[PDB]
């Protein structure tokens, strides 16, 4: 059961350089053939190139020529896939997987874990929490939905919990969307019976790890 | 450079039925193909290699066939843990391209999209940016369109959609669209409305609100 | 080797199995490798395929002996045994009893490859997915190939045929180191020299 | 078991040169082997038996050779009714398996593949399935690739690429690909194209039509 421990998330800036590692859990290498696969956010997979660790051979896809440089270190069993001249669209989740010392046939079977590599041009920014009041309390007389909008934060992720995680029924968390400016935003709403309104207090909390912020917005009705 | 396609793109099926995915090629890839099974937010895993063999540990319900320029992956019994995106990778020669994908969903009865709207808050109005949120919750199927009608005028180019994944308890979606615009623009109209059109709706339900008075 | 009850494919063509220890041969060669199940058949003399063509070609006028027995306990570990390679690309065929270990990237097309795999330019070798859980025919088979040559040198390996007891005081047939005859053998009082 | 490899696969040659058909064997099949000739649409009559003899009625044109494990057929001064696939099957031991065979054909100058497109008619639209056919007439050599770009999207061969036999006058090929789809799939597309990639042509030509507006 060969494992492939991979690096961690690395936010970078346009035009910079990145270096992802695919250390093989177990020691040194063998008759491998590790190859690198890139997956854009919410898209299909995309092959990049492969390396032969022990036999000392590597190449990249024709589209990535002159930009990707795959190297291996058989002493420690670690393969690197340094990428230079990072573009704005190169943000993706980069994988590494072994495919047998060959070129055609078997196909990759043991994968790493993914290394998110968001490339942009903005420093960490606190997320501005804004409450969405349960407006128009006349939908169906017994159902209501309310949430708190999280806007202009960077970078991912930001977990959202309601009442310190004491409520999960009818709770949604939409995926973050990259705005034109370059900051992320996501909503999080909860469906609550109209009877509970005006009697139970709901507070949503956020936890932006890079900016270590703990906000607590207590949602309110329209305040007459 | 060989290109692969997968048909169809959605392949909506209910549990217990039989699936049929076709990764039709473009050249001679006679017996060199592989199928991957990626659940959301995870790493892909190998299923079928050389278009007939099955990888170790895979349940026998997965059968692959076909050769030449037209292959087919067939699933006999759809377990709940078989709904994912299925990728095909041709391994004939350089480069080892991939396929589009086929997100296999759950098939259920049609449901009605509950609609809610939220005006921008006063605290959100401290800066010069105002955002309006129209929300659709527990609907099916995926196809749904939202249009904004600020001052009875169609608005475009300033909205962003966001769809959750299928729920694990009722298999219903949930869509949210935002209308980000400047404070001065928010002060240069009267009424705001979001219009939703769905297969499960007899009429295009539209929710609206007026500024200030609430 | 014969009465071992552990060899799957103790069969061979040049000479009879029962007369192996009857002929004194020259320096017998022995080959050794591990292979799948589907192609132990083509290790025989005179076949074509993938391994009999670019890996280990056996001459038609073959006079050796071929061994093959299953070892799905030593060369197969969980996660595969990526340590047993085999060539699957070559410019031409292979002459009988030839060795090739060069790892120049094979060029299927008509374009320079510059020592780096690319379009229509495959790596020569290939690994074996020796999983512990495979059907028979994919499990490893250790193979030993023997060869008996009639070199003009006298001989170097004879057979340990037999040696029996001796009964004296009777008219019996005898044979001592090729010296046969008949008569009655009795103890002497001579003074033989060591040589 | 015995295997009879065949090389080459097509052996494109001219009327009146040397042919070097080979029958690389497996075992010691020194002299128990035969060659056959199958005219398309006819029964494969015998040509050579015992690897060096000739059947009755066989002209001096066909001469055989080879023994042991290598066997070769030499055709002297090719003749127009001698272009047919040739099978060499051993008859040494059980079973009597055949070979792949090589379809000898005429070598001519590279031609330009013409392209035609025919959309379905109203009568074909009365059914539940459409019928879109491309056409590639009078081209050379055999190898080709036809693709469809529907709505400027890479569609793949939802069809059966049919190739006709070599011409008896010009010796050129004709190709078709009946891209078929359902009526419901017909109306949600807008442009259909038939991509052509050829060695003889430097740039891939494409013939397309727009549905309805025609």
């Amino acid at each position: 059961e060969v494992q492939l421990v991979q690096s961690g998330a690395e936010v970078k800036k346009p035009g910079s350089s990145v270096k992802v590692s695919c250390k093989a859990s177990g020691g040194t290498f063998s008759n491998y053939g590790i190859s690198w696969v890139r997956q854009a956010p919410g898209q299909g997979l995309e092959w990049m190139g492969r390396i032969l660790p022990t036999f000392g051979t590597a190449n990249s896809a024709q589209k990535f020529q002159g930009r990707v440089t795959i190297t291996a270190d058989e002493s420690t069993g670690t393969a690197y896939m340094e990428l230079r001249s990072l573009r704005s669209e190169d943000t993706a989740v980069y994988y590494c997987a072994k495919e047998g010392l060959a070129f055609l046939g078997y196909g990759m079977d043991v994968w790493g874990q993914g290394t998110t590599v968001t490339v942009s041009s903005a420093s960490t920014k606190g997320p501005s929490v804004f409450p969405l009041a349960p407006s128009s309390k006349s939908t169906s007389g017994g159902t209501a939905a309310l949430g708190c909008l999280v806007k202009d934060y960077f970078p991912e992720p930001v977990t959202v919990s309601w009442n310190s995680g004491a409520l999960t029924s009818g709770v949604h968390t939409f995926p973050a969307v990259l705005q034109s400016s370059g900051l992320y935003s996501l909503s999080s709403v909860v469906t609550v019976p109209s009877s509970s309104l005006g009697t139970q207090t709901y507070i949503c909390n956020v936890n932006h790890k890079p900016s270590n912020t703990k906000v607590d917005k207590k949602v309110e009705p329209k305040s007459c | 450079e060989i290109v692969l396609t997968q048909s169809p793109g959605t392949l909506s099926l209910s549990p217990g039925e039989r699936a049929t995915l076709s990764c039709r090629a473009s050249q001679s890839v006679s017996s060199y193909l592989a199928w991957y099974q990626q659940k959301p937010g995870q790493a892909p895993r190998l299923l079928i290699y050389d278009a007939s063999n099955r990888a170790t540990g895979i349940p026998a319900r997965f059968i692959g066939s076909g050769s030449g320029t037209d292959f087919t992956l067939t699933i006999s019994s759809l377990e709940p843990e078989d709904f994912a995106v299925y990728f095909c990778q041709q391994r004939s020669n350089w480069p080892l391209t991939f396929g589009g994908g086929t997100k296999v969903e759950i098939k259920r009865t049609v449901a009605a999209p509950s609609v809610f709207i939220f005006p921008p808050s006063d605290e959100q109005l401290k800066s010069g940016t105002a955002s309006v949120v129209c929300l659709l919750n527990n609907f099916y199927p995926r196809e749904a369109k939202v249009q904004w009608k600020v001052d009875n005028a169609l608005q475009s180019g300033n909205s962003q959609e966001s769809v959750t994944e299928q729920d694990s308890k009722d298999s219903t979606y949930s869509l949210s669209s935002t209308l980000t615009l400047s404070k001065a623009d928010y002060e240069k109209h009267k009424v705001y409305a979001c219009e939703v059109t769905h297969q499960g709706l007899s009429s295009p339900v539209t929710k609206s609100f007026n500024r200030g008075e609430c | 080797l014969y009465n071992s009850a552990s060899f799957s494919t103790f069969k061979c063509y040049g000479v009879s199995p029962t007369k192996l220890n009857d002929l004194c041969f020259t320096n017998v060669y022995a080959d050794s490798f591990v292979i799948r199940g589907d192609e132990v058949r083509q290790i025989a003399p005179g076949q074509t395929g993938k391994i009999a063509d670019y890996n280990y070609k056996l001459p038609d006028d073959f006079t050796g002996c071929v061994i093959a027995w299953n070892s799905n306990n030593l060369d197969s570990k969980v996660g595969g045994n990526y340590n047993y390679l085999y060539r699957l690309f070559r410019k031409s065929n292979l002459k009988p009893f030839e060795r090739d270990i060069s790892t120049e990237i094979y060029q299927a097309g008509s374009t320079p490859c510059n020592g780096v795999e690319g379009f229509n330019c495959y790596f020569p070798l290939q690994s074996y997915g020796f999983q512990p859980t495979n059907g028979v025919g994919y499990q490893p088979y250790r193979v030993v190939v023997l060869s008996f040559e009639l070199l003009h040198a006298p001989a170097t390996v004879c057979g340990p045929k037999k040696s029996t007891n001796l009964v004296k005081n009777k008219c019996v047939n005898f044979n001592f180191n090729g010296l046969t005859g008949t008569g009655v053998l009795t103890e002497s009082n001579k003074k033989f020299l060591p040589f």
